[PDB]
RNA sequence: CUCUCGGCCGAAGCGUUUACUUUGAAAAAA
RNA sequence: AAACUGCGAAUGGCUCAUUAAAUCAGUUAUGGUUCCUUUGGUCGCUCGUACUUGGAUAACUGUGGUAAUUCUAGAGCUAAUACAUGCCGACGGGCGCUGACCCCCUUCGCGGGGGGGAUGCGUGCAUUUAUCAGUGGUGACUCUAGAUAACCUCGGGCCGAUCGCACGCCCCCCGUGGCGGCGACGACCCAUUCGAACGUCUGCCCUAUCAACUUUCGAUGGUAGUCGCCGUGCCUACCAUGGUGACCACGGGUGACGGGGAAUCAGGGUUCGAUUCCGGAGAGGGAGCCUGAGAAACGGCUACCACAUCCAAGGAAGGCAGCAGGCGCGCAAAUU
């Protein structure tokens, strides 16, 4: 079938070669796993010495880290915006390795906030519920408010982070292949990355 | 071949197993186990060859299916098993104790060892790392992994095994001025003290030996097993001291045993 | 009940194929009308419909629900002796044991 | 800006540059710690290795290949690829019937780092093995000495 | 014996850890 | 061959590098 | 006996058609992969019906169909180390975060400190991603080991519902009696053995009446991916215009499988090597696959091409370059 062997090419002076033995099923190669958005359908190969790959079909979660918290959460994945290898694949909507995606912010907006005990993705109309203000202004003790004013030094974030929180989604980049392990985990970006794939994604439209 | 091959040419054996060419076309493949194919001797050439206890390899079956033959104190049945340098061989019926020792030609020799010494074994250190929960391991030549050894044996040393329960007893370091025996190369089967190491990155070590008489050589590092602290050894040495004579002197040994025979 | 039957060429019939003729499948293990030789064989076979049509040289038929009388060959016939359960639970399970 | 010409950003794998950090430390310099390694065999690291900010992955020294194996040298002779060269190896092949000697050539096409700059034709260039980079490439540049001709 | 060998082999690392210490401030100390 | 650092030797740089010759090691049996 | 289950059938044997930096030989590499089996190491390390759980299938007993096959159909029974499902125990706790509340110092007092803590979440080895610090080793790791936040595929990783032989010690006891010795089988993961597979350097016969070749359909290199057991134009997309060649590229021929070797030979050399050993390739020619650790297997399967057997014309069955043997071919080669 499809072999991804090194005889069928020509040589460096660029002259062609006779191959002396036919294909081999060490050889073989298998057709492309197009892993789309959708409830999970993930089918199992048998591989050389009966091992297994995971082969998915169709992903809709993966867990995803922000690096600068550490903060790693299971989240569900909503679209493609941008694809370096091909621009087909952003049309088609295809999961592979290094496209960016856009991912729920809700989780860790959740564990910001119950980290910091400060408010984020919210708007200025200041309309709550109450669950939130006593996540937010639950009272505590001498200490315990002591080490969260402490906190309260280090709670800064990116205007850019923070605009996407207002958005309510976040730009991820996948790191794992879908076709080869099944899963589809990534990390968050931020930084002088951000701004170049925000300048690209701008660029092409 | 489309997988592992299950024969071998009688032709296309050790040279070592001394074997002759018209007995048959095809001679014992050893089986996989603690030794290489080509550095190990098997039990059928030991047994019926070596010892002459048996005449053909269904009575190396018959005998090995009484359970009469052990091997590092544990008992073998397979035939083709492959025994190595350094392995201890046991009949408890006729009260004998083998242990495989190269040679001055470069062939294991039939060598009886004390009971007493049949307790224990020498390994070389080939492998040293931490395992999971951070414990460290040590791997020997024959294939035997020790966990929590000492932490001042280092790869290439030479370690002391009680047969009965696998545990180190002492180690000898790897160091100039030891005793060590060669046991891969044209120097096979020779005895004498390293003199120096040299040091080659991204390639072969190279070590110097010189022998009791004062005759000098060279191996590579992974030929070399060291056998005693110092000029003593910790085993039982073969007829043989592990000095190699040359041509004429062993014509002139023959000729003087022959004058002094009769 | 209809449990199956051969056509007048002796091709037995299988359940998954709906037509009045014979076709060709590449059976392997777990398929009917078919016995592999070696592990992971396949091999194509000639197989009939399931469809009853007039082309058969039998039927087979399985008596589900009882008439007013009783065939003289059929039903009539004492029951026959038969081999007992050999695991425990299921000893357990015929007679009503108590684990007692 | 200069470094990222491609469609895709170009980053250090081993380098993480999103540490969050007080505005009192983001004030003194924007300078990402750079990635290095010690090739061994007594080659020495470049200093325009170190304190570059170039990315190439297939850098013997800030890129992810190992070497091992032969050590060969050549003479720099076509420089037109990306980040790659031509290099020729002369040798004398023997021929035992007339006891004499018969000129010979090979090409080689070898990796390239953007550390060694000021590289001209007709210099000596040591290489060491590594494995297949490319279809035809399978050494990459350790050093780079200048021909009898420099001033 | 995985209680047995781990405890053997802590008192071993103690003594090889306060042996190395011992001899390497004799050095420092000379 | 060369200073330095460590126990006359040990480490490190050697050699502007080769070609040549003489050693040594690794090199299936038949 | 038969049948289910397990293993082997990928070894061996035959031939030399293809094949000219290809095969192959010496020399290196896998720090860029997989590995049945043997040998050794782990296998209460997880804090969340068990005194043994479930449904079927053969062999067997009966009824049949077809001219025909190592074709099978229906009905009645019954097993597992086949197929599935699933606990207890160790289990007392320990450690990371959350932390109402309770104390102990300084302070006139706020405030500045030091402890204890109920209640909640997580936890072991393997898998995927992100971050932090720097036990043992290499010439060199983005190595091994450690820490932190999570994930962990229903086409699902481990954490024993298996078998034999000798049978004994203990209790407020005669029981739900408790404990115990050798083995066999199985299994996640390391190490080893047998390998296999991709790479590095050098090396091959004639031919210019073959002087330029490669790049539309990858030719040379870069970036990101897909696929693959892994490294790579192996393939894809976007890019640069590259790469080889009188030191003979490219093309053609070979009554060309390559070496260990053989004949002849003063010293040089010439010719041969299908052939018992080591590698390669093939099973009439191509191609595609199932199973399995390992095959693009052919004394396995599926098609096409060429031959070719039985037939009741509806169908069924093929591969001697394995041992004998037969036809043909030829100057040319043995016993069913
Ligand atoms: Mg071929
Ligand atoms: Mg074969
Ligand atoms: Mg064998
Ligand atoms: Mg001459
Ligand atoms: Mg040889
Ligand atoms: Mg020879
Ligand atoms: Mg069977
Ligand atoms: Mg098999
Ligand atoms: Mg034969
Ligand atoms: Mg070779
Ligand atoms: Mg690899
Ligand atoms: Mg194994
Ligand atoms: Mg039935
Ligand atoms: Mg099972
Ligand atoms: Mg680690
Ligand atoms: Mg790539
Ligand atoms: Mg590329
Ligand atoms: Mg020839
Ligand atoms: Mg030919
Ligand atoms: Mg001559
Ligand atoms: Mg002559
Ligand atoms: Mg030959
Ligand atoms: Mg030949
Ligand atoms: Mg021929
Ligand atoms: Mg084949
Ligand atoms: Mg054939
Ligand atoms: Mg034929
Ligand atoms: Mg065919
Ligand atoms: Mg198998
Ligand atoms: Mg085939
Ligand atoms: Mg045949
Ligand atoms: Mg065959
Ligand atoms: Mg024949
Ligand atoms: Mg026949
Ligand atoms: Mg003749
Ligand atoms: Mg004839």
């Amino acid at each position: 079938g499809i072999s991804r062997d090194n005889w069928h090419k020509r040589r460096k002076t660029g002259g062609k070669r006779k191959p002396y033995h036919k294909k081999r099923k060490y050889e073989l190669g298998r057709p492309a796993a197009n892993t789309k958005i959708g409830p999970r359908r993930i089918h199992t190969v048998r591989v050389r010495g009966g091992n297994k790959k995971y082969r998915a079909l169709r992903l809709d979660v993966g867990n995803f880290s922000w690096g600068s918290e550490c903060c790693t959460r299971k989240t569900r994945i909503i679209d493609v915006v941008y694809n370096a290898s091909n621009n087909e694949l952003v049309r088609t909507k295809t999961l592979v390795k290094n496209c960016i995606v856009l991912i729920d912010s809700t989780p860790y907006r959740q564990w910001y906030e119950s980290h910091y005990a400060l408010p984020l993705g919210r708007k200025k109309g200041a309309k709550l519920t109450p669950e939130e203000e006593e996540i937010l202004n639950k009272k505590r003790s001498k200490k315990i408010q002591k080490k969260y004013d402490e906190r309260k030094k280090n709670a800064k974030i990116s205007s850019l982070l923070e605009e996407q929180f207002q958005q309510g989604k976040l730009l991820a980049c996948i790191a794992s292949r879908p076709g080869q392990c099944g899963r589809a985990d990534g990390y968050v970006l931020e930084g002088k990355e951000l701004e170049f794939y925000l300048r690209k994604i701008k660029a092409r439209k | 071949a489309r997988g592992p091959k299950k024969h071998l040419k009688r032709v296309a054996a050790p040279k070592h197993w001394m074997l002759d060419k018209l007995t048959g076309v095809f001679a014992p493949r050893p089986s996989t186990g603690p030794h290489k194919l080509r550095e190990c001797l098997p039990l059928i050439i030991f047994l019926r060859n070596r010892l002459k206890y048996a005449l053909t390899g269904d009575e190396v079956k018959k005998i090995c299916m009484q359970r009469f033959i052990k091997i590092d104190g544990k008992v073998r049945t397979d035939i083709t098993y492959p025994a190595g340098f350094m392995d201890v061989i046991s009949i408890d019926k006729t009260g004998e104790n083998f242990r495989l020792i190269y040679d001055t030609k470069g062939r294991f020799a039939v060598h009886r060892i004390t009971p007493e010494e049949a307790k224990y074994k020498l390994c070389k250190v080939r492998k040293i790392f931490v395992g999971t929960k951070g414990i460290p391991h040590l791997v020997t030549h024959d294939a035997r992994t020790i966990r929590y050894p000492d932490p001042l044996i280092k790869v290439n040393d030479t370690i002391q095994i009680d047969l009965e329960t696998g545990k180190i007893t002492d180690f000898i370091k790897f160091d100039t001025g030891n005793l060590c025996m060669v046991t891969g190369g044209a120097n096979l089967g020779r005895i004498g003290v390293i003199t120096n190491r040299e040091r080659h990155p991204g390639s072969f070590d190279v070590v110097h030996v010189k022998d009791a008489n004062g005759n000098s050589f060279a191996t590579r590092l992974s030929n070399i097993f060291v056998i005693g602290k110092g000029n003593k050894p910790w085993i039982s040495l073969p007829r043989g001291k592990g000095i190699r004579l040359t041509i004429a002197e062993e014509r002139d040994k023959r000729l003087a045993a022959k004058q002094s025979s009769g | 009940r209809i449990s199956g039957g051969n056509d007048k060429q002796g091709f037995p019939m299988k359940q998954g194929v709906l037509t009045h003729g014979r076709v060709r499948l590449l059976l392997s293990k777990g398929h009917s009308c078919y016995r592999p030789r070696r592990t992971g064989e396949r091999k194509r076979k000639s197989v009939r419909g399931c469809i009853v049509d007039a082309n058969l040289s039998v039927l087979n038929l399985v008596i589900v629900k009882k008439g007013e009388k009783d065939i003289p060959g059929l039903t009539d016939t004492t029951v026959p002796r038969r081999l007992g359960p050999k695991r425990a639970s299921r000893i357990r399970k015929l007679f009503n044991l108590s684990k007692e | 800006a200069d470094i990222q010409t491609e469609r895709a950003y170009q980053k250090q794998p081993t380098i993480f540059q999103n540490k969050k950090r007080v505005l009192l430390g983001e004030t003194g310099k924007e300078k990402l710690p750079r990635y290095y390694k010690n090739i061994g065999l007594g080659f020495k690291t470049p200093k325009e290795a170190i304190e570059g900010t170039y990315i190439d992955k297939k850098c013997p020294f800030t890129g992810n290949v190992s070497i091992r194996g032969r050590i060969l040298s050549g003479v720099v002779t076509k420089m037109k690829m990306q980040r790659t060269i031509v290099i020729r190896r002369d040798y004398l092949h023997y021929i035992r019937k007339y006891n004499r000697f018969e000129k010979r050539h090979k090409n080689m096409s070898v990796h390239l780092s953007p550390c060694f700059r000021d590289v001209q034709i007709g210099d000596i260039v040591t290489v060491g093995e590594c494995r297949p980079l490319s279809k035809t490439v399978r050494f990459n540049v350790l050093k780079v000495t200048k021909a009898a001709g420099t001033k | 014996k995985n209680k047995e060998e781990a405890a053997e082999y802590a008192k071993l690392l103690a003594k090889r850890m306060k042996e190395a210490k011992e001899k390497r401030q004799e050095q420092i100390a000379k």
